[PDB]
This record gives C-alpha cells, structure tokens and sequence, in this order.
DNA sequence: CTAGGATCACAATCCCGGTGCCGAGGCCGCTCAATTGGTCGTAGACAGCTCTAGCACCGCTTAAACGCACGTACGGATTCCGTACGTGCGTTTAAGCGGTGCTAGAGCTGTCTACGACCAATTGAGCGGCCTCGGCACCGGGATTGTGATCCTAGC
DNA sequence: GCTAGGATCACAATCCCGGTGCCGAGGCCGCTCAATTGGTCGTAGACAGCTCTAGCACCGCTTAAACGCACGTACGGAATCCGTACGTGCGTTTAAGCGGTGCTAGAGCTGTCTACGACCAATTGAGCGGCCTCGGCACCGGGATTGTGATCCTAG
C-alpha cells in the first residue's frame, strides 16, 4: 500500500512548502521517510492502546503519542 | 496554442496550496497504509475514523515542514531543484 | 447562610477558579496548594485566551469572516513571534501554512 | 457521561473582547487543548520548583516563577501584572 | 548533613562486572546524574500513564509500558526480562 | 521477630529497593505506589548500569588504562546507537567528541 | 567582555567540530551565537536564583536552566 | 627552510583537539563575560566556581555541536570553507 | 534589423447576487461539585548563629595571543551542453459519497476482596570522618611514522 | 632531451619506555535514622454482566484525479581562469594561571510559633446533555479584472 501515496500527493506537498522543482528521485526518498515516522507513531499509539487493555486505537493514543515525541498536535482533544 | 513557460504553473500551485488548508492526500491509500503498517504490531486492530484523520493532519504537517527545510537546504547550493541529499542533510541537522 | 458567591467573582474573573483549584489538588502535582494560586493560574489563562482570541477575531475580520476557523487561529500564531516562540512546537489541526515564497524563486 | 471542558468560559471573554463575533466547533476543540496544554506546562514547572525548594506548597509566587521562566518576553511581563491584580483583588474579598 | 547517592550500589554492580577495574569521582558523579535521569524518565511516564487511564496507582504494568516508551529497541527487551524476572523472584521471597 | 531481610536481597538486586520506593512516595508523582513498581524500577535502573559500566570498562581495556574516566563513557555512549539515541539531548562533562573527519577534507 | 573570546579560541572550537577551513567573518557570528545561548541560560538561572531568594547562583540552577531548554548536563549533581 | 602545506597543520590540530577534552576557552575571559551578561538581570551577583565551570562547559560543547552541523552544511555546497550563511542555515534548521 | 515599448489574445482569477442548509448558539431541567462555616495540626515564616567559600588583591612565569608577511589554493565568475523535468492532452481508475447491514467492543454499573496506607518497635545499612599508597601525570630520550622535495631512471 | 613514477633523503611530529612522586580512590570506624516487621482496616480496582454505538464490510455510481506519453527548454553540472585571502610561520607582547593571603557575606542549620490548608458537613446553583431553529457559510453562474506569452510598431 505505499505506492497508493501517488507522485502528484507528494508534489501538491512539496508545492505547500513553497517548493518549485522535483527531482525524479525525491518520490522514493519521501516515501521511506514518511513510513519511519508512521511506524515511530503507530509503535507509540499500540503502546497506549495495549496499556489501556483497549482493541481499537482511539484518537487521544495518537494524540498522545505524538506529544511524548515532541510533536504536540492540537484540534483533538489535547 | 498558448504555452505557459515553466514555473509559471508551479508558482500558481504553490500560491493556491499555501492558500487553503484541506488534505492534500488522499484518505482511504492512507488508512490503507495505516492499517498495514499497524499490522507488524498487532493483529485484528480497530481504529477510530479520529485517530486515522490525527495521523494523516500530523504526518501531513510534517512532510509540510521537511520539504520546506529541504528547500532552504538546496538554495544554499545555488540550486531551485530539490534532491534527497537535500532531505538527508535536512534530516541529519534535526537529529532524526 | 449567605449568598454562594463564586471564587472567580470574587477575583474578577471568567475562568473558573474552583474548578482549577481542583484540577491542580487532584493532578498530583504536590501535597497542597495555596489559596493564590488557583487565581494566579486561572487569571494568566484568561489573560492568554483574550489575547489570542483578539488576534484570532482581527484575523477573521480582515478575511471578511465574522466566524473564527483553525485558519484564523493560525494565522494569528504564526504571525505573532512571541506566541509562535510559545506554540513552536505545535500543529494546528486545519491551519495550513504561512504564505512565503523566497525570493530567488520568483521570476 | 459529562465531559468538562473550558468552552463556556472562552465564549465569555470572547463575547468581552468581540461582542459579535462568533466561534467554530473545531475551533472550540483547539481553545480547549490550548489551555490544557498551557495549564500542564505552568503547574509542571511549579511543581518542579516546589520540588527543588524542598517545599509541599504550590503558592502564588510558585505559579509568577513558572510564568516568567515558560512565557517569552512581553508576554510574562501583562500575564504578571494580570495574576497580581486578580489576587490582589481577592485578597480583600 | 548526609547527602543520599547511588555511590555504594553503582560501585557494587562494576565490581561485579569488573573487578579489577575502578572509578574516577568524576565518572561517579556522571553515573549519578544518569541513573537520577532515567529514574525520573521511568516514574513520570508512568504517572503520566496512571493519569491517563483515571487509576490512581502505579504497578509493574506501568513501570513495563513505561520502559517499551523510553528504551528504543533491545534496551527494552532486555530491560523487561530482567524486571520481571525479579518481581517473580520477589513475589516467591 | 525474624531477621531482618532487605528487599533488594529477596530479588537478588543491588540497587536499594526501599530507596527507590521513599523516593517515589515522596516525589510527587502520584496517590499510590504498588508494591512491584520498586523492585522493576530498580531493576531495569540495574541492567541500564551494567550495560553501561560494561561498555566503558571495555573502552577502558582498551585504552591499558584500570579506571574509568568520562572519556570512557563519552566513547561507549557514542559508539552505541541505541544507547546514543537514548542519551541523544545528553552532553557528558569532559567527554569530548568522537573523532569524525569528512571524507572530502582527506588529501 | 565578549571580545575577550578569542580567534585562536573559536579556531579550536572548530577543529574540534572538524573544521578544516575558516572564513575571516565566522568570528563575529560565533560571537553573537554563544552571547544569545549564554544570556537564555543565565536568564533562567538568575530566576531561578531569585526564586530560591538566595542571592548566589549555585550549579543547580545552571543544571537546571540547561535541563528545561532540552540540553541536559551531566556532571554536576544531576 | 620547510613549510607545510595548507591544510597539514589544520588536519594535525583536529587530530589533536579531537583527542583531548580539556576546555579550549580561557577560564577568566569567560567568567568575565559570565559576570557581565549577568549584570543586565540582577546586581550584586555572586557565582559559585562549580556554576561557571559547569556554563562554560555546557557552552562549549553547545559551539562544538554548532560548528559540526555548519562543517556538514559547508560540505553539501562543494565547499570546505565555512562562512556565516552555513551558521545561519544551521540554525534555521535547528529552529533556533 | 535593432531593443524597448505598446498593443493584443487569452486563461486564471476575484468579485457579486442568489440559493439553501446544518451547524451554532440559546433555552430546558437537574445534579453534583462548588461554596460556607467550623475544627485541627503542621509547614513555612522569622530571628540568630556558624563557618565556608566567594571575592579581592599581589607577584612571577611563562603560554598563548597579537601582528605582520609571503604565497598558494580555493571561492567564485563565466561558458557550453544535454538531459531531465515541467506542461499539456487523452485514457483509465479508483476515490468519494450515499445507503444498508451487523456485531464487536467500548463504556458503564455493581460486588467484593486484596492489598496499600498507616502505625509502633526495632536495628543495621549507609553516612561522614579519617588514613594509605599506587595509578596516574609528567619528564627525558630514543624509535617510529609521515610530509615535502630532491635526484635518478625508463620510456616517449 | 623531456617527462612520470619512483627511490631516497631531511627532519619534524608522534609513540613508546623507564623513572619519579603525589594526592585521589578505596577501605575502616562509629553511629543514627530511615528501612524492616507485624498488625489494622478502608477503598481502588479486578471481575462479571449488560447495552448500544460506531467501526467494518459491501455495493453502485459519478467524476476527479492519476497515468502515460510527447515535446521542448532551462538548469545542473562540468570545465577554465583569475585573484585574494586565509594558512603557516617567526617575533613581540600580555595577561592567564598559580600560589598565597586576608576579609566577610551569606548559605545552611536550628528553634519557636502561628496561620494557613486539609478535612468535614450541609446546601444550592453552575453548567451539563438534550433539544430547537434560522442565518453565515459554501457553492453556483455570469461578469470584470489581472497577468502571461506573443506580436507589430517606433526612432534609431
């Protein structure tokens, strides 16, 4: 599944961050970045979630895990 | 008949996608990959529509903010085009 | 008995003192409290929530908005370097980006 | 199920500050983690300095510490004067 | 006034694993802080976590989970084998 | 009564048990403490020790020298990954850095 | 005072950085860099001082200063 | 007689100072600047030894950490000389 | 035939008035936690004393800093090439939306027991003070390695 | 006869060894205070049971976005040349460092007291979830405006 993050997502963000030129090369960069920071999360969250004895993982386990790593993220609930 | 020369788009995007603030990936690839990369850790994982739209505002966020480093990165180098030497010296002076 | 009158009247203020005062006695953070510091606390929030609402509402009114969104909130985070130094670290939840071009893109 | 949350009182000084302006749900969501992110931050560091003093109270001056020390520049200097007025106002009833 | 250290503890496990080898105060006094650090990792995540969940009390659960956060990769695993290995011998006395 | 028997002896540790436990009643952290949450710490404070002493006095043998210096642990710590990122926001007093050259520098 | 920080001082500083080559203008910047970071933590630690009403900065204070800005120091009782 | 070329004596010096750890700055130019930026916030100021010793440390290694991340920016422009815009660009990337 | 300009054609954009919806913002009852008045004890404020460790000064002794000078090599400017990336069009695909169905599991309530807080009596683990001697830092002087260049040769 | 690659050399810096001596690591001592033991008892959480919500799975339809390809141009990269400015080195200067002496401020500790916060009972009103509704917003079409790329024109 982590081809369906397409070159044009990966272009419309780099347009975001005020970037004029890609090369060919940056889609698969992007990509392994993009899935070590996703594992870094998640690993945090099913920390959360298996301490809470929970079996869905809830909004307020990314929320939190995402504070504990210095990235502190408001609009959903802290 | 009419060719606009290159940059001229790109700079329009770039002012039309600073300018408004929905997600720009799409959201089912993405909780596909959520799932799929939940899966390593545990098995039959349910997950709240919240938590998958959190993880796609932060990782969002995020790449946001690495792209722009990368940028400031390659104009150093009297460069406009962005190279994932870019990304890696990015990444290296924020300690990842 | 007399008249319940509220902690937060009694210092002037709209945050709620006694809720407060009870978030900081149950959030084991010491053994007691004083009396001042609930006030103390609840006032310097107030003071924080006034002044980023003010700049949130004259964002939205430049914008032609009478209604305040994440957008108006950001912008007014981030174009203030004193409480973008506070809120460094943290990610507004629909609030985009700063509009910003370096110039040795342009044409 | 009662979940509190800090919504009405910034309604309130959103309607001294802005009598006809309004205020989105998400926004309201955002107003609420920003003060309970504040709040943990200013009562963390009390705590913290209450600790190294080897003192049990968190008092008023605790609180004008961790104010000074988290808030950058003129922002210490109005949420000081702020909290001493407001105790100095309770004091005396 | 006495001043409570890990010196005798800390002193004890290298001669454990080292026994013709010493230490410098120095060195003592770095190990100090480090153990002091980590304590303080462990303990506040685990509050925090006891916070999170509304329980007011901190077992090995906490202590465990709290371990998985902070130690990246086998530091953790190893860290858990060897806590409860001995809160199994403690509970057996 | 009976002898008395350390906690730190009935789990085979050398870190003090009852200290870990006064200082955790005692540090505000939170109403109640279970009675393993000591001995774990302790013990995972333990193997962190160990691991770390380990590796310096290897350092140490290394260099001919007998005792331990902060040079030792600036080495072991750096040369470790894991335990760099674990102490990666941690400068070691008197350790000095680890000796890294560019490649394009070299003649 | 700020002068008193040499050129031979910042040149070492470098070298120890893996530095092979100075530019002449690199001596003001480090200058003005190290006077920002040393007013931050002293800042800190006189207030911390004067929380304490003591009129002496000890080394917890600078310990602790350095510890709250995310640059923990070892060595000096914490 | 003989001279060394450019650059023998630099790499010797890193060697050098790389295998040291010894404080590089001199003490008493330091505590002087100490004591004087010290002036601004409060009068009358005394400083334990063990507090000046435990700043100028933390200092240096703060400037060590600097120079190595300006060294790294250097390099990525095909370059071996250090001027301030790689400080300056390391720093925005810190977020300093 | 020139460069700069004025003029042109066009697409993308910002603007306005009309539509209509679903959220925001106010009103309902009520309950549970915020307030009032009281007793009790211990944490912190205040005064006094000690002595430690910080500050201030002075005299030598170098080690390092400052200055100046010669030169090479590295930064930087200029030019040319080719290819890789931007732009645009036609095709394909799967994302988004709506609607339905189901059930797992989150969330809440009630019981009860374990086990954690607290106390009194006990005592030996850990503390600071004292003593020592050997691991180390420093020195002299040989062996060793490396940088820079001078002279020689085999082949062009 | 000229050149590249090499052998050979000078000599500077570094590594190594044996001897010197010092002051910090490490152990022993007395003792005290905080860790252990046995016991009481209250409430926090484990466990069982129940409800109802929202997360998952599926399906059809629309259409916007991804994809693949064609074309061209402008940008990265390699190459060349200039020149200045940083490096290495020798000479002069200076002030850091070290050792020593003297003074005193204030940090740390102790004793006493009181006022302040914890805790309780009684009670009442703030603000919570549920409900309703009407106007600010998102969207649309038609328009006026702007900027980009190309062209014809001018005095020169």
């Amino acid at each position: 599944n982590i081809q369906g993050i397409t070159k044009p997502a990966i272009r419309r963000l780099a347009r975001r961050g005020g970037v004029k030129r890609i090369s060919g090369l940056i889609y698969e960069e992007t990509r392994g970045v993009l899935k070590v920071f996703l594992e870094n999360v998640i690993r945090d969250a099913v920390t959360y979630t298996e301490h809470a004895k929970r079996k869905t993982v809830t909004a307020m386990d990314v929320v939190y895990a995402l504070k504990r790593q210095g990235r502190t993220l408001y609009g959903f609930g802290g | 008949p009419h060719r606009y020369r290159p940059g001229t788009v790109a700079l329009r995007e770039i002012r039309r996608y600073q300018k408004s603030t929905e997600l720009l990936i799409r959201k089912l690839p993405f909780q596909r990959l959520v799932r799929e990369i939940a899966q390593d850790f545990k098995t039959d994982l349910r997950f709240q529509s919240s938590a998958v739209m959190a993880l796609q505002e932060a990782c969002e966020a995020y790449l946001v903010g690495l792209f722009e480093d990368t940028n400031l990165c390659a104009i150093h180098a009297k460069r406009v085009t962005i190279m994932p030497k870019d990304i890696q010296l990015a990444r290296r002076i924020r300690g990842e | 008995r007399a008249k319940a009158k509220t902690r937060s009247s009694r210092a002037g203020l709209q945050f709620p003192v006694g809720r407060v005062h009870r978030l900081l006695r149950k959030g084991n953070y010491s053994e007691r409290v004083g009396a001042g510091a609930p006030v103390y606390l609840a006032a310097v929030l107030e003071y924080l929530t006034a002044e980023i609402l003010e700049l949130a509402g004259n964002a939205a009114r430049d914008n032609k908005k009478t209604r305040i969104i994440p957008r108006h909130l950001q912008l007014a985070i981030r174009n203030d370097e004193e409480l973008n130094k506070l809120l460094g670290r943290v990610t507004i939840a629909q609030g985009g980006v700063l509009p910003n071009i370096q110039a040795v893109l342009l044409p | 199920s009662r979940k509190e949350s800090y919504s009405i009182y910034v309604y309130k000084v959103l309607k001294q500050v802005h009598p006809d302006t309004g205020i989105s749900s998400k926004a309201m969501g955002i107003m609420n983690s920003f003060v309970n992110d504040i709040f943990e931050r200013i009562a963390g560091e009390a705590s913290r300095l209450a600790h190294y003093n080897k003192r049990s109270t968190i008092t008023s001056r605790e609180i004008q510490t961790a104010v000074r020390l988290l808030l950058p520049g003129e922002l210490a200097k109005h949420a000081v004067s702020e909290g001493t007025k407001a105790v100095t106002k309770y004091t005396s009833a």
